[PDB]
């Protein structure tokens, strides 16, 4: 479990490149699992 | 988008790095080489629509 910017949910996937698939979360070619993701502006967002 | 540009580059060394590191690029998909292993290649000529 962790929360993402809305840029990055492309990112987390077997045979992905990006700042957040290479220098905070990868994932094996051999993957045998699934990645549920939802919004969360109303909940992880201060005003300022 | 008709009139598409085309520059021939070619007598230079380019990195790609910058084309990493840049965060405002929303559309990046190599389709025939891996991007990643670019610098450590030699191409005979490159264009840039």
């Amino acid at each position: 479990s962790f929360v993402i910017r809305g840029d990055e949910v492309r990112q987390i996937a077997p045979g992905q490149t990006g700042k957040i698939a290479d220098y905070n979360y990868k994932l094996p070619d051999d993957f045998t699992g699934c990645v549920i993701a939802w919004n969360s502006n109303n909940l992880d967002s201060k005003v300022g | 988008v008709y009139a598409w540009n085309r520059k021939r580059i070619s007598n230079c060394v380019a990195d790609y790095s910058v084309l990493y590191n840049s965060a405002s690029f929303s559309t990046f998909k190599c389709y025939g080489v891996s991007p990643t292993k670019l610098n450590d290649l030699c191409f005979t000529n490159v264009y840039a629509d």
